[PDB]
């Protein structure tokens, strides 16, 4: 939702990084894309590709992962 | 009895068997109906074993390839010394070593390789050295290109002679089997001879002519002022002002008087403040000494008049409770079988030149080596290097012995016998302590890298954490460092100043400092360790099994070297003792390039340096090692990328052949993994298609094309990736030690 | 004279050596827990366990993450608890894998027998590692290794 | 960008690696020559030698000229 | 190759200093000095003696695929027989071992097989390429822009 | 094909296949690969000696 | 009870109890007559 | 465990047998080649692979062949 | 953004394809 207004500065992050073995360095380093907790940065272009799509929300993000979810079942 | 017996005219010297191929061998005088037959040519040669059945005729092959050898050896040498007089910068480097970089080769200016005559100094321009040979000359008195002519005329003469020797011995006057067989006799003479009589005639050498010719140097006098050797003999009062002893005369000598000759004969150790290398005073009583201990040990095996030992008996006599018959059998096998001779030779040559690399850097013995750097690198690198591989050829020929001229009958119950009769439980325990090494030598610098990486640089194992410190190495160290005058009363200084001590330096530039152990030597000399084991896992493995196994009861039948056994039993791969040699050198390689890369770094980041007015010492590297020597991306950064710099811009320079060489042997290591992973049918399908291309244009070799056998695949392989893996560390390394230095 | 062949069977895979058949290596092995005599598979493992916890709790104790910590004598035996589970259920797993259901009478080469040494080793392991966790707690020596 | 073509690329040789096996095994186990009487493939299998002979030659060709001339640039 | 040319061409390209690309690519030291040299810097810095950085993870990586790929050299110089002679000589070892030999195998620990050998050699000469590649790629890129 | 005559080869499973050796003699017992050709060129087993039945040689010209 | 806890409740989980049992009836079926 | 059969080719140059470490081929007779004999597998069970019949085989490709099949401790060559 | 409420919405269909997998593998187990 913060990507999609400035996607040229801001960096898309994929998921959330919980690994007991990080120290604190690691947990500061890894806390990046404006969100306040390690992740790690996508380099899939998935944040691309949904933008042009069309999703703007994450709530249409979700939809899609739950419509997902019944397809495989 | 001792005695002299030949045979005259065994072989008469004619060019008839010189266009005959594979003579030498029955299955291979036939011809060459595959191209296989040219390979086994090459790999039958010299394996006389397999030509006859003649121990006679093995001895006389053996001994006039031996002098071959010393004729090939000798011209090696002249061509060196010819280098050095003619091609060579060799008295400008005598009037100022500590400024022009020792070259003897010079480049034909072609297709503009004469870039590769690099500004080395003196008003000459060639490629730079990194032998040593100008230091071994200056230490030897050498002041002119007229004696390193003479030095080229008396090594071409000699090789000369040893290779009419060779022929004479062969074809006129070939010795018997029992001439050979003398064990005391030829023991007696190399100890007392050659060894003693060799250390006696140079500590003459040096007393006379060396001595003061590099007194004068040091003092500073000028080689053409210097007087000739003749002159310094003949004139006792001349060398009775360098040395006052020389006016007393022999009589010291004869009546036990030595003391007299402490002036040139003296216990003190240390470095040459001048030159940084080991002083030849020193060296001049060292070999005295070494020639007494010598002759005394040659007078120690019976020849001919009763007094001395017999081996046989010495053997026989040391057996013990848990050896049953201990050392019995073992005098024949080894004055019937020169694949065991040759072994144990090998194994203590390689180890020999293991030792000599290592006392040659810590106690430089020629002067201005020590601050030499390419010298001194190039040296170590170069010996272990020679002793890696000789250790693996002790292996592979302790192979063929096994296979080939051992005889359970003449071996029951001695130290062989029962060797081979609890193997498993060698090996087993060897590859426990090899996996255990292995572990917690390479865990921990995996723990490292992790830590590091996670950002838990207190939980790593480094001076600054967690340590692993060298105590006993320490110990050993403080031990050297406070033994002149405690436990070596009449020494002035320490053997090596890497124990401890001052810093030697030449021409404002470390010749030899202390060398600190903290935890980052103690993995590598670990992890040295676990490298060591698993060469001897693999050899020690294919040597005891090279006979029988529960996988193949008739391994002997087989042979030393040998493909497989088929695909049956799961598959009976690499099996021999010949693919046990071929995995060991894979491992050796392994340990050596460890041990050469960590001699660099440590080298270059805690001993080498320049000295400031302040007497502080500014490193190549400076302190890398301790704090990067630690992790594996250390390594890889610190040392690898770092230091490949100076190889990989050495393009335009006089190093651009460096780096050259260093693209081409990457370009063999890979190339060698073409033979290493890959298998013998699909190169013969693949010559099955090209022999086809080539008959439908109505012609094909009489000689049938196929693909190399399965062992000279393997051979080739290893041949391509040691040559490669090696000319890779040689480029970087003289590229870059003559970049920094 | 001191090396023969094993139970004077020449063609057995094995060999008689003082550190294989000596009176003090013979003593010792069959004084161990594994092969005393007498005791049921449930006892030989409690001594095992006992024996074994109680080490288990000093190397993570000492050496764990959380051992410049005030609560590093609490993470270590809470870490050679999960160990001393971790083992028990590779025990048991090889019980049942290993041992058929035929009842040879408890001899720890049985389900029944394999069954009741696994028990034993875990109750003996976590009353060891439980044992240690209080010895190092109330003494300072063990705290500091003799500093 | 970079990510995407290095994997796509990755998957494409794995895919191209993937099809002549399984062409290879169709060859072991379901090729039937009665049925494929001297068709394409059958005509295939016929100069498999021609194809092969002037693969290894192209390959040879190109590998010689390629490395050569990265070499006399160096 | 594919892969290299089009990230350094690329690389220098996005940095402006296309030229770069045009006067080194034509050597093979250009390749190594002025693409894998010079790009590895940010990646191998990622951790070093004086701190880390979120590159850290993949100079791991980069690491982690270059021991898989010296790994699978084993499988594919390697051979069977001195294994399964090595397995030999350690299922007597655990058989005569006291203590141990309480435990048992059910399955007789056998050498692996050589197609197997050969499928295992090429799985970690793989997952050391692609992995070190990734690394190498990603890290570059990011720490280069 | 009668002895010492020029045959080639017929069988497909024969590393002389369309190849020509020389027949050294055909056994009339009944055997079921009577004729014996012997050939220059050496096969993969060493061996340029085998034994062919008379569908599997042709006579050259 | 929020979904931040999820990571910390789960990523153990998922790699070591799972894990541990997959490969424990893994191990017992495969050995098994 | 391995499959191993003979084939009309044979000669009976009994090579096959001699050359096996185990005792998987005999001599029978026969009366299709000129030695009147032809190998047999009668103990196949006891097979290991090793193809060393295979590699004493003179005629144009072998008159025995091992196809290697289902593996047993016997075909392993395992000793424990 | 994504409430708790939602991603249970989100557990309960996986286990709902979670339940349905182990059906699909036990009937091609057979
Ligand atoms: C969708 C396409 C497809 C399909 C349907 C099949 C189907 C088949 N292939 Mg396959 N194959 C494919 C693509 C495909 N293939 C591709 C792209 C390749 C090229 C790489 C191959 C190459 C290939 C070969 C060479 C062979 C087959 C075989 C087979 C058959 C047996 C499969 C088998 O043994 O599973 C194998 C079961 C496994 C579990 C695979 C284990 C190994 C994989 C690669 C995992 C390794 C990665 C590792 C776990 C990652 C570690 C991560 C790290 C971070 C630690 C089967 C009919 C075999 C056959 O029967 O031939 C007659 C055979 O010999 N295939
Ligand atoms: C991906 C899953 C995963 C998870 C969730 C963890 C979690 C943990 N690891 Mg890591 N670890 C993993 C994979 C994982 N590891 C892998 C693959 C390796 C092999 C390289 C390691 C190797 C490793 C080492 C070498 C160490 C850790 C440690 C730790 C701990 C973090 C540091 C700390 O202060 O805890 C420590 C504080 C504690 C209070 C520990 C309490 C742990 C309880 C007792 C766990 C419960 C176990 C459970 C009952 C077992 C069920 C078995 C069943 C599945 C059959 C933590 C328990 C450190 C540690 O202390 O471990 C004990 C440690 O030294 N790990
Ligand atoms: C055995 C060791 C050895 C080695 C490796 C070399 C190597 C070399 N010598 Mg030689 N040389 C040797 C012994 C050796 N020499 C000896 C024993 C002598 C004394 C007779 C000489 C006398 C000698 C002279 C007089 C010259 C060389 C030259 C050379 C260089 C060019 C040779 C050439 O291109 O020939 C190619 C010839 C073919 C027929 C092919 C080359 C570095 C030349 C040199 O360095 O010029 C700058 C040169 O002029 N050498
Ligand atoms: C084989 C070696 C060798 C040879 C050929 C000579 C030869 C000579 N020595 Mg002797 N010398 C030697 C070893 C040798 N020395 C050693 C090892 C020592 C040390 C003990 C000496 C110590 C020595 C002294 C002190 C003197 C000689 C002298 C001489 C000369 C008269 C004898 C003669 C040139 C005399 C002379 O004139 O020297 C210039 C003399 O005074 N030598
Ligand atoms: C004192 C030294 C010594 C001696 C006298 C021998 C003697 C022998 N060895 Mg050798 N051996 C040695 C050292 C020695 N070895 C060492 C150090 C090793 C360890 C690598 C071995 C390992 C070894 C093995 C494993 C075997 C032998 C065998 C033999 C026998 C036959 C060799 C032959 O025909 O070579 C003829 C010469 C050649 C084939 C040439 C080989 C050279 C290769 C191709 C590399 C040369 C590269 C060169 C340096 C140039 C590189 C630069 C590039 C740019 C061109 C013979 C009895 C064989 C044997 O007994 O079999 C029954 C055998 O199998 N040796
Ligand atoms: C850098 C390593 C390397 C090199 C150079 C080669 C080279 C070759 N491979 Mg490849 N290969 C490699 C690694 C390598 N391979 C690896 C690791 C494997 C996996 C096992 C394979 C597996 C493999 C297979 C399965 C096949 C090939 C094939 C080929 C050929 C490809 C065509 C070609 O480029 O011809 C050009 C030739 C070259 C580039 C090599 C020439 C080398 C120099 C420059 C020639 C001059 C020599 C010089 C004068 C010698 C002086 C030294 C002397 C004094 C000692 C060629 C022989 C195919 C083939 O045979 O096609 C015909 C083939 O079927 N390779
Ligand atoms: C296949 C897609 C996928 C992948 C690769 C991951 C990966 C991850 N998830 Mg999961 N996740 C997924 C789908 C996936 N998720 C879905 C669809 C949901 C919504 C129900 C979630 C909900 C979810 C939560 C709430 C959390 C994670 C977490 C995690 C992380 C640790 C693993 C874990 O705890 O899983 C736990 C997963 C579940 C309890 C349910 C989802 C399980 C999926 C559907 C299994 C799919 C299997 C796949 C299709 C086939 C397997 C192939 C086989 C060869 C192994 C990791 C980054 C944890 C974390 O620490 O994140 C930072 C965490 O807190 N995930
Ligand atoms: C040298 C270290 C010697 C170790 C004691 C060994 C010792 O000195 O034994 C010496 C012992 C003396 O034997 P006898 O007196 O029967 O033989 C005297 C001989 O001169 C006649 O053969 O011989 C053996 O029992 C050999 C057993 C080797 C023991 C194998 C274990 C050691 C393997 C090497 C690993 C050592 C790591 C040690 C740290
Ligand atoms: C081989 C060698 C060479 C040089 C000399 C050296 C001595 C080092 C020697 C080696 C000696 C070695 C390795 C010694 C090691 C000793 C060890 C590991 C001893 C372990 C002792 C264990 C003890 C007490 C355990 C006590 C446990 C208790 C009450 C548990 C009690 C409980 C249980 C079991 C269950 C319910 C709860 C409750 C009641 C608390
Ligand atoms: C359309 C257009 C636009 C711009 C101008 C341009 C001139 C380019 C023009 C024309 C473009 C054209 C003609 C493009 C041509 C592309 C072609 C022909 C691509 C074909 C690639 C072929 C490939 C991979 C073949 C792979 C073959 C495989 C695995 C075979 C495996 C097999 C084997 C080994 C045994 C038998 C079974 C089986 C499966 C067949
Ligand atoms: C490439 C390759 C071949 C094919 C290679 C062959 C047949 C080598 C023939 C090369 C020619 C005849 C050598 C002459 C040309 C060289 C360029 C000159 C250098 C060699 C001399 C110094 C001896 C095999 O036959 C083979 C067999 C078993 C395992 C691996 C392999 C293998 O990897
Ligand atoms: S070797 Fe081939 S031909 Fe000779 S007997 Fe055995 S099978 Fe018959
Ligand atoms: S394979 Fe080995 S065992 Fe089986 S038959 Fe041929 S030789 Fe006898």
């Amino acid at each position: 939702e913060q990507w999609v207004l400035n996607p040229l500065k801001v960096k898309p992050v994929a998921h959330a990084i919980w690994d007991p073995h990080f120290g604190q360095p690691a947990v500061k380093a890894f806390t990046k894309g404006g969100v306040f907790y390690p992740v790690n940065i996508a380099t899939s272009g998935v944040y691309h590709w949904w933008y042009t799509i069309g999703m703007r929300t994450n709530n249409d993000l979700y939809a899609g992962s739950l419509f997902l979810l019944f397809l495989s079942g | 009895k001792v005695s002299i017996t030949v045979d005259k005219d065994p072989v008469a010297t004619s060019f008839e068997k010189w266009a005959q191929p594979g003579h030498f061998s029955r299955t291979l005088a036939k011809g060459p109906k595959t191209t296989t037959w040219i390979w086994n040519l090459h790999a039958d040669a010299h394996d006389f074993d397999s030509h006859t059945s003649s121990l006679e005729d093995i001895s006389r092959k053996i001994f006039s390839a031996h002098f071959g050898q010393l004729s090939i050896i000798f011209l090696w040498l002249s061509g060196m010394y010819f280098h050095g007089a003619r091609f060579s910068n060799y008295s400008a480097w005598l009037s100022n070593p500590t400024a022009v970089k020792p070259s003897a080769q010079v480049v034909w200016p072609i297709v503009g390789q004469e870039v590769l005559n690099g500004d080395v100094g003196g008003g000459f321009q060639g490629v730079q050295i990194t032998s040593g040979f100008f230091q071994i000359w200056r230490a030897s008195g050498i002041t002119s290109e007229v004696e390193l002519y003479w030095c080229a005329l008396a090594g071409l003469l000699m090789s000369g002679l040893m290779i009419f020797a060779g022929w004479f011995h062969y074809h006129k006057a070939a010795p018997k089997l029992e001439w050979f067989q003398n064990a005391e006799s030829m023991l007696n003479h190399h100890l007392s001879g050659l060894l003693g009589l060799g250390c006696l005639s140079w500590a003459g050498h040096q007393i006379h002519v060396s001595l003061p010719i590099n007194k004068l140097l040091d003092a500073g006098v000028a080689p053409q002022e210097i007087p000739l050797p003749h002159e310094f003999l003949v004139n006792r009062d001349l060398m009775a002002q360098l040395y006052p002893s020389f006016s007393k005369g022999l009589v010291p000598f004869f009546t036990l008087n030595w003391s007299e000759y402490s002036d040139f004969l003296t216990f003190k150790g240390g470095l040459n403040p001048v030159t940084g290398g080991l002083w030849l005073s020193d060296t001049a009583h060292h070999h005295l000494a070494l020639a007494v201990l010598f002759i005394v040990a040659g007078h120690m095996y019976r020849t001919n008049w009763g007094i001395g030992h017999s081996m046989k008996e010495i053997l026989e006599a040391h057996k013990g409770p848990f050896t049953g018959e201990g050392h019995k059998g073992l005098y024949e096998v080894l004055i019937t079988s020169w694949h065991a001779q040759l072994s144990i030779n090998l194994a203590m040559l390689g180890s020999l030149s293991i030792i000599i690399a290592h006392h040659m850097y810590a106690m430089p013995p020629y002067p201005y080596i020590a601050t030499d750097y390419p010298t001194q690198l190039s040296l170590f690198t170069h010996h272990m290097w020679i002793g890696g591989f000789c250790v693996c050829g002790a292996a592979a020929h302790a192979g063929i012995f096994m296979v080939r001229d051992y005889n359970p009958a003449q071996n029951y119950n001695n130290l062989l016998d029962r060797v081979i009769r609890h193997r498993d439980a060698i090996i087993s325990h060897l590859n426990w302590i090899c996996i255990f090494l292995g572990f917690h030598s390479f865990g921990l610098y995996i723990h490292n890298d992790t830590m590091r990486a996670l950002g838990r640089t207190q939980d790593m194992f480094s001076d600054t954490a967690i340590q692993l410190k060298p105590v006993f190495a320490q110990w050993v160290q403080n031990i050297h460092t406070v033994a002149p005058g405690n436990t070596t009363p009449n020494a002035l200084a320490t053997a090596s100043y890497a124990f401890g001590g001052n810093v030697v330096s030449v021409g404002n530039k470390v010749a030899m400092m202390p060398i600190s152990l903290g935890t980052a030597d103690f993995m590598v000399h670990h992890i040295h360790a676990f490298t060591i084991h698993v060469t001897v896992l693999i050899l020690l493995k294919g040597v005891l099994f090279s006979r029988n196994s529960r996988l193949i009861p008739d391994k002997a039948n087989l042979g030393f070297r040998f493909p497989c056994d088929g695909p049956g039993r799961g598959g009976t791969c690499q099996s021999s003792a010949w693919d046990s040699v071929f995995l060991g050198l894979f491992w050796m390689y392994n340990c050596i390039s460890v041990v050469i890369f960590h001699f660099s770094w440590k080298m270059q980041s805690d001993v080498w340096g320049t000295v400031q007015a302040d007497n502080t010492v500014t490193h190549i590297t400076g302190g890398n090692f301790a704090q990067s020597a630690i992790t594996i991306n250390g390594w890889l950064r610190d040392f690898l990328w770092a230091q490949a710099s100076q190889v990989i811009q050495s393009y335009g320079s006089s190093l651009s052949a460096y780096g050259l060489i260093f693209l081409g042997a990457h370009f063999i290591w890979a190339f060698s993994l073409m033979f290493l992973f890959s298998g013998r049918g699909y190169w013969q399908e693949l010559i099955e298609s090209v022999v086809w291309a080539h008959n439908k244009l109505n012609f094909a070799p009489a000689i049938q094309p196929r693909a190399l056998s399965i062992t000279q695949g393997r051979a080739v392989g290893l041949a391509h990736y040691l040559l490669g893996g090696i000319g890779t560390t040689w480029a970087f390394f003289l590229a870059r030690i003559i970049s920094v230095g | 004279q001191f090396v023969k062949p094993y139970n004077d069977d020449p063609f057995v895979g094995n060999l008689a050596t003082p550190v294989s058949t000596s009176s003090f290596t013979r003593s010792f092995l069959s004084n161990l827990p594994a092969y005393r005599s007498g005791l049921s598979p449930l006892l030989r493992g409690l001594e095992i366990g006992m024996t074994h916890g109680y080490f288990l709790v000093g190397p993570f104790y000492k050496l764990g993450p959380l051992r410049n910590s005030d609560v590093a004598l609490i993470s270590g035996l809470f870490s050679s608890i999960g160990l001393i589970i971790i083992l028990a259920a590779c025990l048991a797993i090889y019980g049942v894998v290993s041992f058929n259901e035929d009842d040879n009478t408890d001899s720890l080469q049985t389900s029944r027998g394999w069954k009741q040494f696994t028990s034993g080793w875990l109750v003996g392991s976590i009353g060891g590692a439980s044992f240690a966790y209080i010895l190092i707690s109330n003494i300072v020596f063990l705290q500091t290794s003799g500093l | 960008q970079a990510a995407l073509y290095t994997h796509h690329q990755y998957i494409a040789g794995f895919l191209m690696v993937g099809a002549f096996a399984h062409g290879a095994i169709f060859f072991v186990r379901d090729y039937d020559p009665e049925q494929n009487k001297n068709n394409v493939l059958a005509r295939m299998l016929e100069h498999k030698e021609a194809i092969i002979s002037h693969l290894s030659w192209v390959s040879l060709f190109l590998g010689f000229h390629t490395l050569g001339l990265y070499i006399h640039n160096d | 190759w594919v892969t290299f040319y089009w990230h350094w061409k690329h690389v220098t390209i996005w940095q402006g200093n296309a030229g770069q690309f045009n006067e080194s690519s034509t050597y093979i030291m250009g390749w190594l000095r002025d693409y894998l040299w010079l790009n590895s810097s940010p990646l191998i810095n990622g951790y070093n003696p004086f701190g880390m950085n979120s590159l850290a993870v993949w100079a791991w990586m980069f690491l982690f695929g270059h021991l898989i790929w010296a790994t699978g050299f084993m499988f594919l110089i390697s051979w069977r027989g001195y294994w399964q002679e090595l397995i030999e000589t350690l299922a007597w070892a655990h058989e005569r071992t006291p203590l141990a030999n309480l435990v048992r195998w059910k399955d007789k620990p056998v050498a692996l097989s050589i197609v197997q050998a050969r499928l295992v050699g090429l799985i970690h000469f793989t997952v050391g390429y692609v992995f070190t590649y990734a690394a190498f790629v990603i890290a570059s890129t990011t720490g280069k822009f | 094909v009668k002895r010492g005559s020029q045959v080639r080869i017929l069988r497909k499973e024969s590393y002389w296949y369309q190849d020509v050796g020389t027949v050294a003699t055909i056994d009339t017992s009944g055997i079921r690969y009577p004729v014996v050709v012997r050939f220059e060129k050496v096969s993969y087993s060493g061996v340029n000696t085998n034994n062919f039945s008379l569908d599997e040689v042709v006579e050259v010209v | 009870m929020t979904a931040a806890y999820l990571p910390s409740i789960l990523v153990p989980l998922i790699g070591l109890i799972f894990p541990g049992f997959v490969m424990g009836f893994a191990f017992i079926y495969i050995e098994q007559e | 465990s391995h499959a191993v059969k003979v084939y009309d080719t044979c000669i009976g140059c009994t090579q096959c047998v001699r050359a096996c470490p185990c005792d998987v081929l005999e001599m029978v007779s026969w009366d299709g080649c000129k030695a009147g004999q032809i190998a047999s597998a009668p103990r196949t069970e006891d097979c290991i692979g090793c193809k060393r019949c295979e590699t004493a085989c003179p005629t144009d490709f072998l008159s025995v062949r091992v196809y290697l099949g289902g593996e047993t401790t016997r075909s392993m060559g395992l000793a424990y | 953004m994504i409430s708790d409420t939602q991603i249970f919405v989100a557990l309960i269909l996986a286990l709902v394809s979670l339940v349905l997998a182990i059906r699909l593998g036990t009937a091609l187990y057979q």
